[PDB]
C-alpha cells in the first residue's frame, strides 16, 4: 500500500507533464 | 526515503551541538490527518462482568481450591432430591427444555408435482434418494443444520434450491410445535453441585474444596435493575467431616477481601430454603456506593442431610454462591445490571476527546511538495500576520513534473489601508469542551466579555483539535493549486473574508459526532475576522 | 485517509478529463 | 458504498434462494493487496522469561503465599552477616556498586575566555550565576539530568549552548574515575530476605510464607548456556516454629506440579553453604527433553540459626530459590538461556508463509473502475483460454472521466495456428515451500518427470500465495492501460511470452524475503510459456 499511495502520486505527476507539454504543443 | 548516517555522522563531529538541534529536521512531521488527537489509541477492551469472573477464578484458586464444570441442565427429580415437596413450588422459577419433533412426511405425487413446477427434473431414482432424505430426517439420522445440503444432494440441485424444495413442497415444517421435557436448566451451582458431589465423594480423599463460575438461569416476574433471566455465579462447595456455616462465613470473607472490601454484613434468609439444613442459609451484603445502599452479593449455607442422603452423601457440605453480576455493579459502579451487562443496548457518548477527534481537515494537497509548500506557506503567513497595509507577501516557487516546470506564483495580499495582512483571527485555535466546539483566539482583546470566561474555561479544561485557522485555510489554498495544475488553469484568487463556520476553515466533523452535538443541543461556535487575500498564478 | 484516497483518485480522473479535452481541441 | 437495504429486502421477498446466490455480489473481495496471506494478524507477543514470571507468581500465590519485593542493593557485611567467614570467598561472586564523584572545579579565567570565544556575552552576573551552578555541582544539590539546563540557564544561552560550554570549557569532567563502595547487588535473593525478616517477623502472627520473583545477579567466568550476569529468582521464605526442609521439599513439588512435571529430583548440594544449617542445602532437577539431560532448576534448604541469630531471628526458616530462565529453559524448548532471554541479538527466520506474504503484485490500477475492469479482464482471459487459434477476444468498454468519454479497446489475440490462446502456463498458481517459491501449474501435463514429485510436495505442504500468473499480467496490463490515458497515448501492445522471474508475471519480493532466500540458497523457481498477445486502442 505505501507502494501504491506512491503509484498514483505518480500517475497525478504525469497527468500534469502531459498537461504541461499538451499546453505548449498548442 | 531514511536519512543519511553516513552525512549525520560527520556533521555531529564537526559540531555537536549545532548537530543535534538541526538534525531535527530529519524527523519529519506527521501527516496532519494523522497527528494528535486525531490520531487515537487501539487495544482491547474487556467486559466488566468478564473481568469480574476471572478475578473472581482467581480469587477461589488462591484460596486452594479446585475448579469446577458442573451439568448445566438436570432433571427436575434432581430439583425434587434437593428440595423435598417444596419444589412444586421452586420449580416455577426453573425454565423447561422444549424441543420440536421430526416430521413424518412422504413425498407421493402432489409434492412431485411442486418439484416439477420448481424447475427441477425428478427421476425415479431423484425420487427414492429424496424419500430416503425424508426418511432419515424423520428417524433423526440428519441434522437440522444439514438436512438443505441431504436434499439438493438427493436431486442433483443447487443447495439454494435444497433449500427452495424444503420450503415449497414440504411447508408443514412450519407446523411443528415444541414439545417440553422434564429436563431443566440449573437455577443455581447447588441442582448440579449435588450431582457433581455425589459421583465425587467416593472416589477422592476428603476435605474438598471445589468452585464453579458458570451461568444460571431464572424465570424471573420481569428483569431488575438487578435482576437478569441468566446470571453468573460464583459459586463453591467445602466437603468434610467437620464443616459448618462458619465455613462460609470465611469463604465469603476471603473472596471479598481480594476484592477490596473491609466491610460487609452476614443476615439469616427468611425463605429457609429446604436444600440447607435449617437456620444455616445466610445472605451476604456488600455496600453499592452509588446506589446508597447496601446490596445481596451472596448466599451460603449447610446442605440438609436429608439431600445429602439422597444422593449417597453422608457428610456435611457448605455452599456459597456470589451473584457475579452483583459484585460487578459495586465494583464499577453500575447501578443497572443490564445496561452493565448489555451496554449495547444503551448509548456511547463520546468525550471531549472523542470529538476532538473527529474533526478533520477537508482538502489537503496529495503531493509531498505542495503539503510541504503549504507548511512553509502556514508559516510565512504566520510570520508576516501583522505587516502593515497595503501588504503583499510573494512566494515564488518551481516544480518539476517530469520533463516540465511549471512556476507557482502565490501572492498574499491586503491592499486597503491601515489594516494588517492578516487579522485578528488568523490564529484561533479549534477547541473542544464540554461537548461544545469553539474557535479560540490566542488572546482576549476584542471579545464581547460576557464570552471571555467561557472560552477561557474551555481553552484550559478542553480538548484542543491543535489546528489553528491558518492551517485548514493553507491547506485548501494549495490543495486548489494542486486542482489548478490538473485542471488546465493557470490564475485564479482565493479569499477568506469572516469565518463563520467549520466549512469557512476548510474543516469538517464526523457524522456520529455531529448527531450527538445536536441532541444533547450543544454549540459549534468558529468565527472570526480572519481577512486573506490570495492570488496564484502558474507559469 | 479513505477520504484522501478517494481525493487523489478525484485528481487523477481530472487530469484525465483536461487531456482529452485538451486533444479535441486540437 | 454500502448497500441497498430496502431493494435487498425487496430482492429477498420476490425468491428467497434466488436472492440469497445473487446477493453475493454485494460483499466485494478484498483489494489484491490486502487478500491473505498478504493480510497478517497483529496481536502482541509475550516473552517467554516474563510469562514463566507470572505463571510462577500464581503459582505461589495458589499455594498461599504473600507477595514481597525486598532489598536488591545490600552492603557486604550483610553478606559476612548471612555467610559467615565465608563470605571473604563467596563475595567474589557479587557485583560492588562503584560511582563518579562530583568534580571540584572552578570559573576563570582561561574558563571564562573558552566561554567567550564560544560566542559567549558573559557579564560579571552571568560568571557568577554559573560560578553558583559549579559549586551546587560539587555539594551535590543538581543532579546529572539537569547541568546542562542549569548551565543553560545561567548564561542566558540555549540549550545545545549550555552542552557546548559544558564539555568545551570543563572537559575535566572526563577525568572523572568511578570509585567503589561497600554496598553490592544481591547474588540471590536470601541476601534480601535476611533484611526483610529482621524487621517483618516481630510485627507479624507465625507462620509466614513470604514469595518474591525478581532479579539477582552473580559476576561468574563466563555466561553459559545454563548462566546470565542477571537472573531471576522465584525465591520463598517459610517461617514458623516446625519449619524443616520437608517444607522445601512440598514447595518445589508443588511448583512444579503446577507446571506439569510430574517427575523431578532432589540432590544435595555439595557446597553446603553456610548460611543454610548443615546438611539441609538441596538441589531439585527437572527433566530437559530437547538436551535429553537432567537440569538444576532450584534449591532450598533451612536458615542457620546462626545468621538467623544474627538478625536477630529466633524461629526456623525455610528458603527455596527457583531459577526463572532454567524452568523457562524447559517450559519452551530452548537449549540457550542467552538465545532465549535476548532472541534480538539472534536470527529471526521467516516461515513459508512468512515469505508468501511477502511477495507483492507490482503493479495495479488506482482507480476502482479499472481495478474491476482488470477482474473481470481476467475472468475472461481464464475463460478463453483453450480457445483454438486463430483466435482473438475483444472487450469495449466506456469509461467516463467527468465531461470526457473515452472508450476502451482491449484486445487480446493468437494469430499463429495450431496454438490456443493462452498457452499452458496461464493458471499457474505461485507457491512457497522449504524456503523455495515455486510457480507451479495445476496439473504436470508436459512437466519434466524428476519435477514432479517435488512440485507435488510444495503443492501439498507449501503455502500459496493464491495469485495466478494471469492475475498479475492482467493488473500489470490495465495499469498500463491507466498509465495510457494520463500519459496521451492512444495505443499500444502488450505481450507476456515465456515467464522467467517474479518480474514476468508482475511481481515482486520484499528484500527481507529475498535476502534470506539467498541466504539459504533457496531458489525461486517461476517459469513458465504464457503467450499472451493484446492490442488496446483508446478512442
Ligand atoms: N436474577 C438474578 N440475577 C442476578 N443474580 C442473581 C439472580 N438471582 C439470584 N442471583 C444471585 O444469586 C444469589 C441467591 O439468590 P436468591 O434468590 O437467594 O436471592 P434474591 O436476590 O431474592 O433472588 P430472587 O429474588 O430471584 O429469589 C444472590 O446473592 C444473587 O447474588
Ligand atoms: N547465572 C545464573 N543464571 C541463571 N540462573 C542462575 C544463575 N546462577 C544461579 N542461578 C539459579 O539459582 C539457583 C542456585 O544457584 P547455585 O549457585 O546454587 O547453582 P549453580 O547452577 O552451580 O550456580 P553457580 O554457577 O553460581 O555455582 C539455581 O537453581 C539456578 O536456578
Amino acid at each position: 500500500n505505501h507502494m501504491r499511495v506512491e503509484y498514483s502520486k505518480d500517475l497525478i505527476r504525469k497527468g500534469i507533464s502531459t498537461i504541461s507539454q499538451l499546453k505548449k504543443a498548442k | 526515503m531514511r536519512f543519511d548516517i553516513k552525512k549525520v555522522l560527520e556533521l555531529a563531529e564537526k559540531d555537536f551541538e549545532t548537530a543535534w538541534r538541526e538534525t531535527r529536521a530529519l524527523i519529519k512531521d506527521k501527516h496532519i490527518d494523522n497527528k494528535y488527537p486525531r490520531l487515537k489509541p487501539v487495544y482491547g477492551k474487556p467486559h466488566p462482568v468478564m473481568e469480574t469472573i476471572e478475578r473472581l477464578r482467581q480469587a477461589y484458586l488462591r484460596m486452594g481450591f479446585e475448579e469446577m464444570i458442573n451439568p448445566v441442565i438436570v432433571d427436575e427429580m434432581e430439583i425434587y432430591k434437593q428440595f423435598g415437596p417444596e419444589a412444586m413450588a421452586v420449580l416455577d422459577r426453573c425454565f423447561y427444555l422444549a424441543g420440536l419433533p421430526r416430521p413424518d412426511v412422504g413425498l407421493g405425487n402432489e409434492k412431485v408435482e411442486i418439484i416439477k413446477n420448481l424447475g427441477i427434473d425428478i427421476d425415479e431414482e431423484k425420487k427414492e434418494r429424496l424419500r430416503e432424505v425424508l426418511h432419515l430426517y424423520k428417524k433423526g439420522a440428519i441434522d437440522g443444520d444439514d438436512l438443505v445440503f441431504e436434499i439438493a444432494k438427493a436431486l442433483n440441485v443447487s443447495n439454494e434450491m435444497g433449500l427452495k424444495v424444503l420450503e415449497t413442497a414440504f411447508p408443514e415444517f412450519k407446523d411443528l410445535k415444541p414439545e417440553s421435557t422434564t429436563l431443566t436448566l440449573r437455577s443455581h451451582m447447588t441442582s448440579g453441585w449435588f450431582i457433581t458431589l455425589s459421583s465425587l465423594i467416593k472416589k477422592r480423599k476428603l476435605p474438598l474444596k471445589l468452585f464453579s463460575i458458570d451461568r444460571c438461569f431464572r424465570r424471573e416476574q420481569r428483569e431488575d435493575r438487578s435482576h437478569l433471566m441468566s446470571y453468573h455465579s460464583a459459586s463453591c462447595v467445602v466437603v468434610g467431616e467437620d464443616v459448618s456455616v462458619d465455613d462460609g462465613k470465611v469463604v465469603a470473607e476471603g473472596l471479598l477481601a481480594q476484592f477490596g472490601f473491609t466491610k460487609f454484613k452476614f443476615k439469616p434468609d427468611e425463605k429457609k430454603s429446604k436444600y440447607y439444613t435449617p437456620e444455616t442459609q445466610t445472605e451476604v451484603y456488600a455496600y453499592h456506593p452509588k446506589l446508597g445502599e447496601w446490596i445481596e452479593v451472596a448466599t451460603f449455607g449447610v446442605y440438609s442431610p436429608i439431600a445429602l442422603a439422597k444422593y449417597n452423601i453422608d457428610v456435611p457440605v457448605m455452599n456459597l454462591g456470589l451473584g457475579v453480576e452483583r459484585l460487578a455493579m459495586i465494583i464499577y459502579g453500575y447501578e443497572d445490571v443490564r445496561a452493565m451487562v448489555y451496554p449495547q443496548f444503551y448509548e456511547y457518548r463520546l468525550s471531549d476527546r472523542d470529538i476532538a477527534g473527529m474533526i478533520r481537515v477537508d482538502k489537503v494537497p496529495i503531493l509531498d511538495e505542495f503539503y510541504n509548500f503549504a507548511n512553509e506557506l502556514i508559516d510565512i503567513c504566520i510570520a508576516n500576520k501583522d505587516k502593515e497595509s497595503p501588504c503583499s507577501v510573494e512566494v515564488k516557487r518551481e516544480f518539476n513534473f517530469n520533463g516540465e516546470r511549471r512556476v507557482i506564483k502565490v501572492e498574499i495580499f491586503e491592499n486597503e489601508p491601515n489594516k494588517k495582512l492578516l487579522g485578528p483571527s488568523v490564529l484561533n485555535e479549534v477547541y473542544v469542551y464540554d461537548g461544545n466546539i469553539y474557535g479560540i483566539p490566542p488572546t482576549f482583546e476584542g471579545v464581547k466579555e460576557q464570552y471571555i470566561p467561557i472560552l477561557k474555561k474551555a481553552k484550559e479544561e478542553g480538548v484542543s483539535t491543535n489546528i489553528r485557522y491558518i492551517d485548514g485555510i493553507i491547506y485548501k489554498l494549495v490543495a486548489k493549486i494542486e486542482e489548478a495544475l490538473v485542471s488546465n488553469v493557470d490564475e485564479f484568487k482565493f479569499r477568506v473574508p469572516i469565518v463563520r463556520s467549520l466549512s469557512d476553515i476548510n474543516l469538517k466533523i464526523d457524522e456520529l459526532a455531529l448527531k450527538q452535538i445536536m441532541g444533547e443541543n450543544k454549540v459549534i461556535d468558529v468565527r472570526g475576522p480572519v481577512f486573506l487575500n490570495a492570488k496564484v498564478e502558474i507559469k
